[PDB]
RNA sequence: AACGCGACGAUACUACCCGCACGUUGUAGACGUAUAAGAAUAGGCUCCGGCCUCGUAUCCUAGCAGGCGAUUCCUCCGCCGGCCUCGAAGUGGCCGUCGGUAAUUCGCGUAUUGCAAUUUAGACACGCGCGGGAUCAAAUCCUUUGCAGACGACUUAGAUGUG
RNA sequence: CAUCGGUUCUGGCGGGGGGAUAAAGGCCCAGGGAAUGUGGCUCCUCCGGGAGUGUUAUAGCCCUGGGUGUAAUACCCUCGC
């Protein structure tokens, strides 16, 4: 079955500017500006109402209709990123060797870098380079905690996943060795 | 909440939309059968633009920018003809650039050998003044 | 249908097999064809299928001596297109050989083909042939993954060529504007009988 | 704000709606009448 | 001076003989006429005289140019390719060579 | 054993190149370049300013 | 199954001394021509009654033309078809302009979707849905919707196959 | 599976004449053996076939049931 | 059937064919990758092998067993008379590869490098580069300036032409060796200025290489002529009094295809192959004028 | 790649270059063998007014295979020279001279090739020519070497020298 | 080249007959009906439009019968040029 018309709607707050040109969405708000190329999905954008974006597919199959939900959630996440931001709080715990985490800003690349030392007594220094736009802060309120803040949910969550996956225990019982860095809390900055 | 979205704007097949068939005639859509076939009637006084009532495939039809306003769905030939002469579809079609191109094509294919020779000579005579004007423009600026 | 001295085809946006079939038929009919931008030809299907097919091609080789008789696997996109064309021409006959000498294939647009009109074939264009939603790949990416060494050089040369073409098209816009102004000015000096006769004749 | 919790923890996820591409093709009262007719028929 | 042409013939290309998948018949040749793409256009050129002009080696009777004459007999297929019969069958090396389709004998 | 074409060994070698052998080879390079720099130092058409034309084929001959 | 026409075929058993006036049996058969119509009549009549061609006669064959071929109608077709499993019912609907067009579309659709041929499809009933609420399948419930207006995105222009080379890249917006 | 980077030996779909002849002979023998087993089969087979019935989605199933009603009533009255 | 006891192949397939090298002088197949932020420098040189000798080295290798001890090592002596730069070759990038665009030579060329262009120098009129030497004089070297600015404008890789001073060696050969040495570092204009400043000037080895640096040596090996499989590939000798040769391979094939494979050990040319050896440490760059080097 | 390519040096000889002087010289096949944006195709172009299925378009297209003489026009084309410019297999722009030139109109000539017979006409390459300008070269055999080697092949050396 | 004969390919034109004396369809006449409910009225409103009402109104549609009508056309058969 091919459905003749299928539509989704996105409400837009007052402080958001959305510019779509050849399926390239540019969302700018108080915190910053994000861009995303959605040209790989056949979709027609329109202004159905004031502050309302309309997404429509004509003569599409069920897969083509279902793709609009992904596009809707992507644009909504961009709007939430430029309005409230995204914040991932991570906690690093240890049993015997205290894990040392250093955060600096590589200014030549314009991006933050995290150096992890003494992970279960290893002499190697693990290094994680952040995606641009993600800011790393060692939390002063709680103990042994990083905070990743940004406008791009994909960038912040991918940086968090990189920090988890660079600290993995190998050739040991994971029931006994609980060392590592884990994402404790996910939420919005504001 | 100001939003700047520019996108494509297709013409829409609907009740009242005028199609131009492959043979050059015109029809108005009165009923949509499916996404590939429509029911259309061309009740025009001009025999070149006239079309009998019947099924028109959308692959052999083109969407013209003329839409008959408030054409009832499934209207028969008398009602479609009344709406046609009321809205003046023939004059608007003659005004559109598609009919001008079709008329130009017919005028070019209706030429004889003497006609082509005269076209050549008159085009050279006009080209002389055009070349003089172009030379003056290029010399001035 | 028309007979030209030589036809220059732009390879961008074309399907490899359909373009190869059309080029092979025209070469056997007696037409000289130059195909440019073979790195921008398209193959239908997702890229891993084309990569797997070229690796299965690379697997085949003559066992007792790999320097003679074996399938010589060319990695350039122009030579990939040339192999596709040669598979559709009786290349072991004198007629097929003479048909193959009428073909030239290149990566990018080398001079003097940058100042020649590049035609397209609507029966092999990807945008007109493939259904939307289907996946496609590019011959240049496959060539770069299987061993072609000059992707970046062709890219820099194409950037220079397109900058020169942009300057040329600025000059072309100026010339077109001047021609339109010249026609508008000369409309007031041409004989009205001549203008009406041309309008009635369709010119 | 959102008064509930989400199991995956994606608190930014909107309140999604049911994927019903055949929506709006019939009305509720007509469906009730058809239900009564099918019950009598069976 | 006049800067025009002097062509009174339509260009064509000698494609192949009349053939199946394996068996070829050199008596009848196939010609693609320029601008002809269907049987309705080929019907106009049925009966016209088509000449193949080639160059020999020795000069015989004032020229080194030889002509093979023939006539277009019937259309072939649906794409305006025509069949022609010549005085002698055309050379097999001339597959893809150019032939001249005259405008005579004319019924206009 | 880890191979020569192993990602971890390549990363270790890249770190060694960037941090250790790099400055040494660099300083040797300025010393050698200065030494041989010492040896090295110790109309348009009619002047060559405009690069003019010097004093099979890509296209079909026609 | 070709350009189909609908035929009223009336036949009967041959009159004997025992039964001077045998019963007449009438069927509506979609067939390409009268020979196929009479053959299908004898097949279906052998499937129901003790009449065959050697013991019966064809009284009448009449073409049943559509009353209003210019009116777009919705048709419900109830049918049985043979698979490797056995006999199965299907009810389908088709939005067409005539019964013969609906039956031809049904034959093409059943061939495309279930690989059923003319030999293994029995047409039991073809009806016209006189009201809109009689429409049950969603693909025609979406066609009978109020104010049905849709565009035609990505229309490949009709270019002649004999014109091999074009000088500009075609547009897909008209 | 590492199939894209290193494909294995391809499986030929080009049929062998000997193989096709043997397969045709085996198919004919299987058809014959199935005919023999069908003739010698003692499993019960009903003479009557189960009626597939009328679909519920047919909108005039009520109306069909009505002319069935006066058809059987007229048949009983005539009988 | 299968081979019962596994054994690795004799010889490497990476050095096929085992033919004589196409040229006596070694070819630099690849140069070090050019970094434009680096200072301009030369990347290669030539010398002549004198011989070998023995040294005693005080080793400083932490973690080694011979740490803070004396080791005896074999070393090779290469005589390196200064090289004279007499040319400049420009290279451009094409989708077919690197292409030489033009070549600018020096005004005065020595008889050593002029002998390279001749096979019979004693019978010749020695006319080489005589008309080319006059384009330095006519129009104040306008053609030379044009070619140099062509290199500056269109080329990406710049190489000097340098020839050895073979008259300072004890060799009886008087024909010098000429090669292209790529300038690495800087921009193309800097490379061309560097080359023109280096025309007609001798360049010593200590301005190209330094002590404690690891380099590569490219040459042609010692030729051995036609040599059988036992010494050419290291195959196991057949037992004593094996019929028809015991310094042979018993089976050049026992399996399909009905051919001899390219991977089977066969008798042929051994030695005189072109080889590039890497990671050779320079231990001392001694000076000729020193009487205690 | 021994039937892939580039740069460079010297090039005796009829050999090299320039001009016209033509070919019973050769070419998978001239006949207007005319035409450069790029990019997207669920979007583009613009002169910013608007335009977009459409190359069915644009340019060129008349004259003994295209003369002579005017009337008339400052339009188009070509060869040279200058200055710039074009390296992906290198070529175009402007200016200046010169030559030709129906955009309008007219006169004188066309015949006889006899009612059709390719309309012998283009481009590239090659050779024979003359009339001029330019330049006086190498390789191999032989002797020798042993960095090499079955033999060829290869590294050398042999003309006044550091032989 | 013209006029012909035999064989054959292809294009166009003028007629005749048949069916439900095609079925449609247009213009009128007489009834009946419904919504994917027109105008009007009412209620919400972002006032852009929706929702309710009922059978033509300031759009129309469907069903039945009759006249033009032996209408035209499609399809099939056929007589010729």
């Amino acid at each position: 079955m091919r459905y003749i018309h299928s539509e989704e709607t996105i409400p837009v707050p007052e402080n958001v500017k959305v510019s779509i040109k050849s399926r390239l969405v540019t969302v700018e708000g108080p915190r910053g500006k994000l861009q995303k190329d959605l040209s790989h999905i056949a979709v027609n954008f329109s202004v159905v109402k004031k502050g309302v974006i309309g997404l429509e597919i004509h003569h599409g199959s069920r897969k083509d209709v279902a793709a609009l939900r992904t596009v809707r959630t992507i644009i909504n996440n961009m709007i939430i990123g430029v309005t409230k931001g995204f914040k991932y709080k991570m906690r690093y715990v240890y049993a015997h060797f205290p894990i040392n985490v250093n955060v600096e800003k590589n200014a030549e690349t314009g991006c933050y870098e995290v150096e992890i030392r003494n992970f279960i007594g290893e002499k190697i220094v693990r290094k994680v380079v952040m995606a641009p736009g993600v800011e790393v802060e060692i939390s002063k309120a709680q103990k042994d905690e990083l905070i990743l803040s940004g406008n791009s949910l994909e960038a912040v969550s991918q940086s968090a996943a990189d920090i988890q996956q660079i600290c993995k225990v190998r050739n040991k019982d994971i029931r006994k060795f609980l060392d590592g860095i884990y994402v404790s809390e996910k939420g919005n900055i504001v | 909440a100001e939003i700047n979205v520019e996108a494509t704007s297709w013409r829409r097949v609907e009740v009242g939309r005028v199609l131009k068939l492959e043979n050059g005639s015109l029809a108005a859509i009165v009923e949509i059968i499916d996404h590939k076939r429509v029911l259309a009637d061309g009740p025009s006084s001009d025999p070149k633009l006239a079309t009998p009532r019947g099924i028109v495939p959308l692959s052999r039809a083109l969407l013209t920018p003329i839409v008959i306003p408030k054409l009832p769905r499934g209207a028969r030939t008398g009602a479609v003809k009344k709406a046609w002469e009321a809205y003046g579809v023939d004059a608007k079609w003659k005004e559109t650039n598609w009919a001008k191109k079709q008329l130009q094509q017919e005028r070019r294919q209706s030429l004889t050998d003497f006609d082509r020779f005269k076209v050549m000579r008159l085009k050279k005579q006009r080209r002389f003044e055009e070349r003089k004007a172009l030379a003056k423009i290029k010399a001035a600026a | 249908s028309s007979f030209e001295s030589v036809v220059v085809i732009d390879g961008k946006g074309h399907l490899l097999g359909r373009l190869a079939s059309i080029v092979a038929k025209q070469l056997l009919s007696g037409q000289k064809i130059v195909v440019v931008r073979c790195e921008a030809l398209n193959i239908s299907g997702e890229f891993f299928r084309a990569k797997l097919k070229y690796h299965a091609y690379l697997r085949k080789m003559t066992r007792y001596n790999p320097t003679r008789g074996g399938p010589f696997h060319f990695r350039a996109p122009s030579r990939i297109f040339y192999k596709a064309v040669r598979g559709m021409i009786p290349h072991k006959t004198a007629r097929g050989a003479a048909a193959l000498e009428r073909l030239k294939v290149f990566e990018g647009v080398p001079p003097p083909y940058d100042k020649k009109k590049k035609m397209v074939v609507p029966q092999a264009l990807r945008v007109l042939r493939l259904q939307p939603g289907r996946k496609y790949c590019t011959v240049g990416r496959l060539s770069h993954e299987v061993g072609w060494k000059y992707q970046d050089v062709v890219a820099r040369l194409e950037e220079r060529r397109k900058a020169k073409g942009a300057a040329y098209y600025e000059r072309k816009k100026l010339a077109a504007r001047q021609l339109s102004e010249a026609k508008k000015a000369a409309a007031a000096k041409v004989d009205p009988k001549v203008s009406e006769a041309l309008a009635a004749y369709g010119y | 704000k959102n008064l509930g919790m989400r199991k995956n923890g994606q608190v930014w996820l909107p309140a999604k709606k049911a994927f019903r591409p055949t929506k709006g093709l019939t009305s509720w009262e007509l469906r009730v009448k058809k239900r009564q007719e099918q019950a009598a028929m069976k | 001076p006049s800067e025009a042409g002097h062509r009174l013939y339509v260009k064509g290309r000698h494609l192949s003989y009349q053939r199946g998948r394996r068996n070829t018949h050199p008596k009848t040749s196939l010609i693609k006429i320029e601008g002809v793409d269907d049987t309705a256009a080929a019907n106009f050129y049925l009966g016209k005289r088509v000449a193949y002009v080639y160059r020999a080696q020795k000069e015989v009777r004032g020229t080194k140019i030889r002509v093979i004459w023939g006539k277009i007999t019937r259309p072939h297929g649906n794409s305006g390719v025509v069949r022609a019969k010549f005085t002698h069958p055309l050379p097999a090396r001339s597959f893809g060579a150019s032939v001249r389709i005259m405008l005579y004998p004319s019924s206009i | 054993a880890k191979s020569a074409r192993a990602s971890r060994i390549k990363e270790n070698h890249q770190r060694f190149k960037k941090n250790i052998a790099g400055p040494v080879e660099a300083a040797r390079l300025e010393r050698l370049s200065a030494k041989l720099m010492a040896i090295a130092q110790a109309s348009g058409v009619k002047s060559g300013k405009s690069i003019g034309r010097k004093d099979s084929s890509i296209v079909f001959p026609m | 199954m070709g350009r189909l026409q609908e035929y009223q075929v009336i036949g009967r058993h041959l009159p004997t001394e025992a039964n001077p006036n045998p019963a007449l049996y009438r069927m509506r058969i979609f067939a390409p021509n009268e020979v196929v119509a009479k053959s299908r009549f004898w097949y279906f009549l052998r499937g129901l009654k003790k009449v065959k061609k050697a013991t019966g006669e064809i009284v009448s064959v009449n073409v049943i033309s559509e009353k209003h071929p210019l009116k777009v109608k919705n048709f419900g077709i109830w049918l049985r078809y043979d698979s490797r499993s056995g006999t199965h019912n299907m009810y389908k609907e088709y939005r067409e302009t005539s019964r013969v067009a609906a039956v031809e579309a049904m034959y093409a659709d059943m061939a495309a979707r279930h690989r059923a041929r003319f030999r293994s499809i029995h047409i039991l009933k073809v009806v016209e849905l006189e009201k809109t609420e009689d429409v049950k399948r969603p693909y025609i419930k979406q066609l009978v919707a109020k104010n049905l207006s849709f565009p035609l995105p990505h229309r490949v222009p009709k270019i002649s196959t004999k014109k091999i080379f074009s000088a500009k890249r075609p547009s897909t917006f008209s | 599976a590492g199939t894209i980077n290193k494909p294995k030996k391809p499986t030929s779909k080009r049929k062998t004449t000997r193989l096709r002849a043997k397969i045709s002979k085996r198919a004919a023998e299987k058809k014959r053996k199935e005919r023999k087993l069908a003739r010698k089969n003692p499993e019960w087979r009903s003479k009557l076939k189960k009626d597939p019935g009328i679909p519920n989605l047919f909108p005039y199933k009520e109306r069909l049931l009505q002319q069935i009603e006066e058809e059987r009533i007229r048949r009983k009255e005539e009988l | 059937s299968h081979r019962k006891y596994e054994a690795p192949r004799h010889g490497s397939l990476a050095f096929l064919p085992r033919k004589r090298a196409a040229r006596h002088r070694g070819r630099v197949k690849s140069f070090p990758k050019d970094d434009p932020k680096k200072p301009v420098h030369l990347t290669a040189a030539m010398g002549y092998k004198a011989g070998m000798t023995t040294i005693v080295r005080d080793l400083d290798r932490p973690g080694a067993k011979a740490h803070k001890k004396e080791v005896v090592e074999a070393v090779t002596i290469i005589d390196c008379p200064p090289m004279v730069v007499v040319g400049l070759v420009g290279y451009i990038e094409t989708p077919r590869g690197l292409r030489s665009l033009t070549t600018v030579w020096a005004e005065h060329l020595s008889d050593e490098v002029k002998r390279r262009f001749y096979k019979n120098w004693y019978k010749s009129k020695k006319k080489a580069f005589t008309k080319y030497a006059k384009k330095y004089a006519e129009n104040n070297g306008a053609s030379i300036t044009r070619e140099l600015e062509r290199i500056k404008k269109y080329c990406t890789v710049v190489r000097v032409l340098a020839h050895t001073q073979i008259r300072k060696t004890p060799l009886k050969q008087k024909k010098a060796h000429l090669m292209e040495i790529q300038i690495n570092g800087g921009s193309v204009a800097d490379k061309v200025e560097f080359g023109r400043s280096l025309f007609e000037k001798p360049v010593t080895i200590d301005t190209i290489f330094e002590k404690d640096e690891m380099i590569d040596v490219i040459a042609v090996t010692k030729g051995h002529g036609f040599v059988g499989v036992t010494a050419r590939w290291g195959t196991k000798k057949l037992p004593r009094k094996t019929h028809k040769g015991l310094r042979k391979v018993a089976c050049i094939g026992a399996w399909h295809p009905s051919h001899v494979q390219w991977t089977v050990a066969r008798a042929g040319q051994m030695g005189y192959h072109h080889r590039t050896s890497v990671n050779h440490k320079i231990y001392r760059i001694g000076k000729g004028d020193d009487e205690a080097n």
